[PDB]
RNA sequence: GACCUGGCGGUGCUUCAUAUCCCUCUAGAGGAGCCUGUUCUGUAAUCGAUAAACCCCGAUCAACCUCACCACCUCUUGCUCAGCCUAUAUACCGCCAUCUUCAGCAAACCCUGAUGAAGGCUACAAAGUAAGCGCAAGUACCCACGUAAAGACGUUAGGUCAAGGUGUAGCCCAUGAGGUGGCAAGAAAUGGGCUACAUUUUCUACCCCAGAAAACUACGAUAGCCCUUAUGAAACUUAAGGGUCGAAGGUGGAUUUAGC
RNA sequence: AUAAGUGGUUGUUUAUAAAAAAAUUUACUUAA
């Protein structure tokens, strides 16, 4: 289309929170989870509205 | 909730307790044993308790060329088809009350004489129908283990033999 | 719109049919349940909302007795709560206005006071003398020129010609001028009401049209598009008259729609060898409509295509056929072809006449862009495909002719079962075709085994019988070939007369005496009075004494 | 008898006809309209990944079979026409902002869901 | 009779890929190489399996961490286990002499390194004996571990005695080939700033610590850490001294200017950055015996000790909560 | 047909609070400045102290939608950790997965 | 010992799938996940009413196509569009999926306010991944 | 809207387009329980006053 | 009587022991005050965990709510095609502890023991072949390292009917539902922690070249009283700040934890 | 070659079973 368009990779975040094993007890027992967020811009330039 | 029915498997994993520790060691002595039952066994999809005929789904979706339309059965129609269910549910579990007669061997309650039929057929076509099996001697012999302890195991003794001239036996 | 499976594809005309009633149906239960417990479907989460994804309401929330309230029955189209509502508001003594009052007889009207059925709860007249909707018009203090209209027209969809007119003429003694609609009703009535020759009714059509140029009634598509359709019952005395209304329309400015060339070429389209007046005229519209793109305008414009192409087949016109489709492809066209009917139709006819003819790797072409991707053939046309590939000499092709045949449904089509093994055992071929055919025609005995018909009579087509030995002995399969021996006996159906001559050859290539005397004394059975010929070919080619007054002394 | 299933039509298909047509929009992974050999899955010990067919892990993919670079080609020639043509004369960010001061930012947040 | 439950015990469906099998998989492959490169509009000739792998990563993106869970499309040969050929024709008589040791590949090979010894007294780096996983898909026989020895010893007995060519070209066939990496300190190229100056440049990283170092061909000892002389940028002195250490080594201190940045970390994180990009940068301005001694000193190494996170249930990356007996 | 009697006390201590929400902000403006006179600052006191008790906001207890459990819930899922880990762990929340590092 | 979504060992006759055969460590390692939108991602909105529907669309169509379902559900969301993708078995009349397929469709789409498509996906068996 | 969610899945399933393994299962326990004899008392008419 | 298998032996020999034995190294706990569990006492006034593998444990958390408790007052087809935090974790699913800081569990065969319970090892090899499951490999994090994660079958009827669900038994004018108020204290005894006892310290400046302090507001409370503020409808209670107040404590008995 | 005492009670193997639901009209408009 004729468009100026770079590209780079933002850092990622991975965020993660610690939950409970067992249902009860056993507090020193854990299940860790994460989330990714990965990221890529698309650096568009001079373009029109249409 | 609608969000805390679980699903039959899970139901009927968790009501027959077939695992645990009581089936361990037999530290359970309940002889009494439940059954699953599949409730789905005779589940017609689209059948319900109102009596509603959805077409192409519960009926036939054209009837005389024509695509059938939204229909529900007679209240007196609807008590017919729920009395039925009951009756088949009744005479299939009627079918599963009937105490098959086990032909007995040297006692009611012994494995000796009791007859295993023709030995299995062999790899490459080898067959056996000519042998007849009858049993000796059923044994629970016991061995120690270090992790579980007493174990079981079965020793059976078993002859074979076609009744002219060829037998053998086994453990 | 099927489901993209292999399972799910659908397999015939019947299943696209069958299909897409199944799925329609499970929407009519969805929307069933939906408009019936609208409180599980009163939750708007969208975000911008969306009004068509909420449940209906179809009874009037207002009891009241107001004019307001009798627009709800009237809008909601409940034509009882309207006529009970407006017998208690009569009585009330309440003014009604003659918008509102017009308004609920065009309902009343229009149904024949028969309330349209919705979601759950033909032969002979419809309409009856004792209705409301008569005795409303009575009550009615003030009828204007639109409670005259309005009563005609529904008239008419309910085959009440006579009062009809008997009602115009109270129309005409108001000094009422009637408006288009009415005059295009009006029009269907007195031809369709009495069975009078062209020319009675012709100058009846005449009378009318002066009162409508008398009464600056200015005509519609509507109103020559009627004019054609009842035209239709005089099907050779109209077809001039026809050409003079063509030209008329395009003089005042009226553009012909696919409806009015529908009723045109319906019309000069009757039983005839020649058909060349009818021909031109084909010819001339299509060249008139050579790329024009169409906007729907009236009702009919959708049966063009189905009509346009039968006589297009009917004449055997391929490259008139091509004009035809040719239009259908052109812009948005292709919307005008209509139902799943005229689908099939259109293309079942446009593609008879391309095997015909076309050449045949032009066939191959539109073979297989037209199916199944748009159209699911026939069992006849399966066998038009096997004719137009034997005239072209392409039997190559065969074997792939019966796969598909399974494909589509016809695996168990009797006379598409035929065609193909004739075709294949006709002539012989060099060794790759005759293996080829013989391995097609394995597949075929498995369904002739297999019949489904067999549950009602299991038919063993004597030549298909043969087709397949034939085969099977061009193959190296005499064992199986020997085992349809027992078939015919069995079923008692005694060989042909080739299979019979051919037979002698499987003997000589085996080169095994024993088969040949087994074939012979079975065949002799049978009193055949080829056999008999046979049997004195064998008895010089090689028969042993013994066995010969063996023979003798049966008979 | 019970119904069989018709053979895929990725038999039907010729090596050379325009994918394109066969995905026209993004669409589920459908193994019998695919005529790719594509396998996935871990494999078991001494085994293969699991073939297209009932395969989950293929059906968990967001495939790019509706964009294949021929399909961007053919898309973008029809989308020209829509689109108008950058101020030649704004060629550098110092032209940009000699005749157009101002600047106004904002964003647009493409999410999914109902709302 | 007694009938007992026909357990099912062939569940297990095994690995049976027939040689018919795999052509029909062969011819999979080829249509589907060519519908492939269709796709993608590239010509089906030149269509490699780089360009399989590639079209095929962009129409089925998986993230999946693993590269064997990832969808792929690849020739059968590369894909299917190599299975052995069937052993007897339809008599039933196996094709080898050695089949019934069930082993005819490893004991064959055996018999034929034993004969090539015997025969020999009739007469009279880089590479790596291919491991136990590798003879064994060349022989496509399961193998012991002491079998695998004892063969490797027949060979190593073989090339102490003299071999003729024939025999060379034999005994490579089980010799592959190990690449073997330098331990030697890639330099940094020398460049000239605008009044023709010669400058190295390089960095490091300590924790968390980032530097950027350039350092000149000539000059008085002068560092400017972040604009700031080295001095008062580091006022702790252990943080001068690891400055110090690159140029004190190889006897260079007073001759370089050096100009650093840095960014992360703490104090001495960040003077251990500096140091190795400084040590880095001034390897292009000493001899390759030098940057050898900087390298055997330990100045060139990225030092990776990096902190450990915290465990759940415990107190620190290793420190435990209190045990309580009772 | 909430998951129990607790859930359902909360699921109508929402509600009010909701109803209330405009007439408890109004009020306690009034009362959270020091401008107006205390003289009204304490009618107000009187009327925010006579509104029903389930009106009061910190009376909502932010418990698993699916189970009621009002301790070990995830605010961004409305879920305990139980009812959690249970789609985590079959690989139904979009991206969730088990952390290592 | 943990338990969590591990289909125990067994006596080696117990067919498993793919998704069965893999524990939750797998699940962005050899498998991925049932369920794509946006909610999860950092700075995004409405992971609680994306996970309530999704509990329930599971349950709807285990319940709305018994016995049928082969596998679990695949659900994906681009902006407004809902898709659920079902590898179903072949047992049932193909005119009895496409009523199911019209009605479920229908049904959600009204229920939860957007476009919602399904995606049938017929087996003849179950896809054995292993034997535990 | 745990009203909404249960009431419409429960006249989904006495439609028939719904099946409840759960309520399948639960009614079976009920109907064996009646048989034993061990069936809900009628409110108020109970065997206390 | 004689065996088989396991266990155990203050059983032999030989190797070992990794912050996994001893001698070694560093910082702590056991004494003080405080904080927070538990027990015990009390109260009309919850339940669970309770050698290792309970004891800042369910709780990533209780002023009301939460709540299940107690008192009083109400309701009866009842938010629900009811309900029950009633009994039974020794009927269970679900999710886990524990060995495991393991390497073993093994179907199917074949052989040995006179065809007993059982057993199956030698590489210059003598009866074992074994598919699967663990370990391993792979993958995550910053690497081939390390840390995670993983870690079978079983053992401890180990934990959890009070996450939810549920078999069995029970309650149904009440063992259910709701409102108002209230308890949730300390003679103490013990677990874990925080802060100290100071000179490698205290206070300011600076965040590393300073000035002061240093046994009568030296060091030392995050504790008590007072005030204010924050949140809340509600704070004598919760938190933050300020002031006031300068307590015990002067490196801690038997014993005991952690770390490569 | 030091010395190392004790542990209420109680406890295990009685026998096999299975379903299907499903298929008449394969192409118009039209008229009396
Ligand atoms: C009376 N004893 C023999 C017993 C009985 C039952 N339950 C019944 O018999 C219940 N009977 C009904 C069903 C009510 C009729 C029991 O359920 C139990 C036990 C024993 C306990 C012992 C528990 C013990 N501690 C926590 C007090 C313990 O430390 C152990 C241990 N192994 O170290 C336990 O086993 C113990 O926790 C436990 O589980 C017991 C029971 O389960
Ligand atoms: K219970
Ligand atoms: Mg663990
Ligand atoms: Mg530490
Ligand atoms: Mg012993
Ligand atoms: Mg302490
Ligand atoms: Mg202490
Ligand atoms: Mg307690
Ligand atoms: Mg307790
Ligand atoms: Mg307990
Ligand atoms: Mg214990
Ligand atoms: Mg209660
Ligand atoms: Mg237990
Ligand atoms: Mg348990
Ligand atoms: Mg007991
Ligand atoms: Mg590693
Ligand atoms: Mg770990
Ligand atoms: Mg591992
Ligand atoms: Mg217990
Ligand atoms: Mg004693
Ligand atoms: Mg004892």
């Amino acid at each position: 289309l004729g468009i100026s368009i770079k590209v780079h990779e933002p850092p990622r975040k991975i965020e993660r929170f610690t939950l409970l094993q067992s249902v009860h007890i056993y507090k020193k027992h854990r299940v860790q989870y994460e989330m990714r967020t990965l990221y890529r811009c698309l650096e568009l330039e001079h373009l029109t509205g249409s | 909730s609608f969000f805390t029915k679980l699903t039959a498997d899970e139901l009927w994993k968790g009501a027959l307790a077939e695992t645990g520790a009581g089936a361990k060691k037999g530290r359970g002595k309940r002889t009494k044993k439940k059954k699953r039952k599949d409730l789905n066994r005779g589940q017609i999809i689209g059948e319900g308790r109102y009596g509603f005929l959805w077409p192409g789904l519960n009926v036939p979706l054209m009837k005389n060329g024509a695509v059938q339309t939204i229909a529900q059965r007679s209240k007196e129609e609807q008590e017919k088809v729920e009395a039925d269910m009951i009756q088949q549910r009744e005479e299939w579990d009627r079918k599963k009350k009937m105490k098959v007669k086990r032909e007995r061997g040297w006692s009611g309650n012994s494995w000796g004489g009791i007859s295993l039929g023709p030995p299995d057929p062999g790899p490459c076509g080898e067959t056996y129908e000519d042998f007849d099996t009858r049993i000796l001697e059923v044994r629970n012999v016991f061995t120690m283990t270090a992790k579980e302890g007493r174990k079981k195991s079965i020793r059976v003794l078993v002859a074979v033999g076609n009744g002219k001239g060829a037998a053998g036996f086994s453990i | 719109v099927f489901q993209d499976d292999p399972y799910l594809m659908p397999a015939s005309s019947l299943e696209s049919r069958s299909f897409l009633l199944a799925k329609k149906s499970g929407e009519n239960v969805a929307k069933f349940i939906i408009n019936s417990y609208p409180k599980y479907f009163q939750k708007d989460i969208a975000e911008p909302h969306i009004p068509c994804l909420m449940p209906e309401y179809f009874e009037p929330q207002i009891k009241d007795i107001s004019e307001a309230a009798l627009k709800e029955r009237i809008e909601l189209r409940k034509v009882k709560a309207s006529v009970d509502m407006f017998d208690q508001l009569l009585q009330a003594g309440t003014t009604v206005s003659l918008e509102t009052t017009n308004s609920l007889l065009d309902l009343l009207c229009y149904y024949g006071d028969q309330e349209p059925s919705t979601d759950y709860h033909q032969f002979g007249v419809t309409w009856r003398a004792k209705n409301n909707a008569e005795r409303i018009f009575s009550l009615m203090p003030e009828k204007n020129e639109h409670s005259y209209c309005t009563m005609i027209r529904g008239m008419v969809k309910h085959r009440a010609y006579e009062q009809a007119l008997n009602l115009y003429t109270e129309l005409l003694n108001n000094r009422l001028h009637a408006d288009v609609y009415t005059f295009n009703a009006l029009i269907e009535a007195t031809v369709c009401a009495i069975n009078e020759k062209f020319e009675e009714k012709w100058s009846k059509i005449l009378e009318l049209l002066r009162h409508m140029v008398a009464q600056k009634v200015k005509p519609n598509l509507q109103t020559f598009n009627t004019i054609l359709k009842c035209l239709r019952r005089f099907h050779v005395f109209a077809r001039s008259p026809a050409l003079q209304v063509l030209r008329e329309m395009k003089a005042i400015g009226i553009e012909p729609s696919l409806a009015t060339y529908h009723h045109i070429i319906r019309l000069f389209d009757q039983p005839g060898d020649p058909l060349k007046r009818s021909s031109f005229i084909i010819y001339d519209i299509m060249n008139e409509l050579m790329g024009k793109r169409f906007s729907p305008k009236d009702p009919d414009d959708d049966k063009f295509f189905q009509s346009a192409m039968s006589i297009c087949s009917s004449l055997r016109d391929l490259e008139l056929a091509y004009q035809v489709h040719g239009l259908l492809k052109t812009g948005d066209n292709w919307k005008f072809i209509g139902p799943d009917q005229h689908r099939n139709f259109y293309y079942s006819k446009f593609f008879d006449l391309i095997c015909l003819m076309e050449q045949i790797d032009v066939t191959l072409k539109w073979y297989e862009d037209l199916i199944p991707s748009a159209y699911f053939p026939h069992s006849q046309t399966m066998i038009h495909l096997l004719q137009a590939l034997d005239v072209a000499n392409r039997l190559e092709v065969i074997p792939k002719i019966w796969k598909d045949s399974k494909e589509y449904g016809h695996t168990f089509r009797s006379d598409l079962r035929e065609e193909i093994l004739m075709l294949m055992a006709r002539d012989k071929h060099p060794p790759e075709l005759q293996v080829a055919f013989a391995d097609c025609a394995a597949d075929i005995k498995s369904a002739y085994e297999s019949q489904p018909i067999r549950q009602t009579a299991q038919d063993w087509p004597a030549t298909s019988l043969n087709c397949i030995a034939i085969l099977f002995l061009r193959a190296g399969r005499t064992q199986e070939a020997w085992k349809m021996l027992g078939l015919f006996r069995k079923h008692n159906k005694i060989p042909r007369s080739e299979l019979l001559n051919e037979l002698m050859d499987s003997a000589k290539v085996s080169n095994s005496p024993s088969q040949a005397i087994e074939v012979v004394e079975l065949a002799s059975a049978f009193s055949l009075p080829i056999c008999e010929g046979l049997t004195q070919r064998v008895m010089s080619d090689f028969a042993i004494n013994q066995e010969q007054k063996e023979a003798l002394s049966n008979l | 008898p019970r119904r069989k299933a018709l053979p895929p039509r990725t038999e039907k298909m010729a090596v050379d006809q325009d994918w394109p047509s066969v995905y026209p929009v993004a669409a589920p992974f459908k193994p019998s309209a695919v005529p790719l050999p594509v396998r996935m899955g871990y494999p078991v010990k001494k085994g293969v990944p699991m073939a297209k067919e009932g395969n989950l892990e293929l059906l968990k993919i967001p495939n790019f079979l509706h964009l294949t670079p021929v399909a961007i080609k053919k898309h973008c020639e029809a989308l020209k026409d829509f689109c108008t043509e950058w101020p030649a004369a704004l060629d550098s960010d110092e032209k940009c902002e000699k005749h157009f001061p101002i600047e106004i930012d904002s964003t647009d947040y493409v999410s999914s869901g109902p709302s | 009779a007694f009938v007992i439950p026909k357990k099912n015990v062939p569940t297990s469906k095994r690995e049976t890929y027939t040689e018919d099998f795999i052509k029909k998989q062969i011819e999979e492959f080829n249509i589907g190489k060519r519908h492939l490169a269709n796709m993608m509009g590239e010509d089906p000739e030149t269509f490699t399996q780089e360009d399989i792998d590639r079209a095929i990563a962009y129409l089925f993106p998986s993230g999946l961490f693993e590269k064997r869970a990832r969808p792929v499309m690849k020739h059968p040969e590369q894909i299917f286990p190599r299975q052995r050929a069937i052993q007897w024709g339809e008599d039933g008589r196996p094709f080898h002499y050695l089949f019934y040791t069930g082993k005819q590949s490893y004991y064959s090979l055996m018999h034929d390194v034993y004969g090539m010894l015997l025969n020999l007294e009739k007469h009279q780096i880089g590479s790596r004996w291919l491991i136990k996983e590798e003879l064994e898909e060349m022989l496509v026989e399961k193998l012991s571990d002491l079998d695998y020895m004892q063969f490797i010893r027949l060979l190593e007995k073989l090339l102490t005695s003299q071999c003729g060519a024939a025999e060379e070209e034999f005994v490579q066939r089980f010799r592959r080939s190990v690449t073997l990496e330098s331990k030697k300190q890639l330099i940094e190229p020398v460049q000239y700033d605008e009044q023709g100056m010669a400058f190295s440049k390089s960095e490091g990283k300590r924790k968390t610590a980032k530097a950027e170092a350039i350092v000149y061909k000539h000059g008085s000892g002068r560092i400017k850490v972040n604009g700031i002389d080295y001095q008062l940028y580091f006022p702790i002195t252990q943080d001068r001294e690891q400055l110090m250490f690159p140029f004190h080594f190889v006897d260079r201190l007073g001759k370089h200017d050096v100009t650093c940045t840095v960014s992360g970390g703490g104090r001495s994180a960040q003077a251990g950055a500096i140091r190795l990009a400084m040590a880095k940068a001034l390897c292009s301005f000493v001899t390759e015996d030098e940057v050898e001694w900087m390298r055997q000193a330990g100045l060139l190494t990225t030092d990776p000790r990096v902190r450990e996170r915290k465990k759940p249930g415990q107190e620190g990356a290793r420190r435990k909560f209190t045990w309580k007996k009772r | 047909h909430y998951v129990d009697w607790r859930m359902w006390r909360d699921v109508k201590r929402r509600k009010m609070a909701y109803e209330y929400a405009d007439e408890r902000l109004r009020i306690n403006s009034l009362r959270k400045n020091t401008i107006l006179p205390k003289i009204l600052q304490d009618v107000a006191d009187e009327e925010i102290a006579a509104l029903p008790r389930d009106s009061c906001p910190v009376r909502i207890r932010n418990r698993c939608v699916m189970t009621s459990r009002p301790r070990g819930v995830k605010r961004r899922w409305r879920l305990s950790r139980i009812v959690f880990r249970h789609l985590a762990d079959h690989g139904q929340l979009s991206g969730i997965q088990r952390a290592t590092w | 010992k943990n338990r969590a979504a591990r289909v125990r060992v067994s006596k080696g006759d117990k067919p498993v799938t793919y998704e069965e055969a893999h524990a939750p460590h797998y699940i962005a390692h050899r498998k991925g996940w049932l369920s794509l939108h946006t909610g999860n991602l950092d700075g995004e909105d409405h992971a609680a009413e994306r996970t309530v529907e999704d509990v329930f669309l599971r349950k709807f169509m285990w319940g709305t196509f018994p016995g049928c379902l082969a596998d679990q559900l695949v659900l994906k969301r681009r902006g407004n569009q809902l898709e659920i993708c079902a590898v179903v078995l072949r047992q049932l009349s193909p005119h009895k999926y496409y009523f199911l397929v019209g009605y479920s469709e229908t049904l959600l789409s009204y229920f939860y306010k957007c476009p919602v498509r399904l995606h049938l996906q017929t087996v003849p068996s179950k896809v054995v991944y292993k034997y535990l | 809207n745990h009203h909404t969610y249960a009431e419409l899945m429960q006249t989904l399933r006495f439609l028939g387009l719904y099946r409840d393994e759960h309520q399948d299962f639960m009614d079976e326990q009920k109907r064996l329980k009646k048989l034993r004899g061990k069936e809900k008392p009628k409110k108020g008419e109970g065997k206390r006053a």
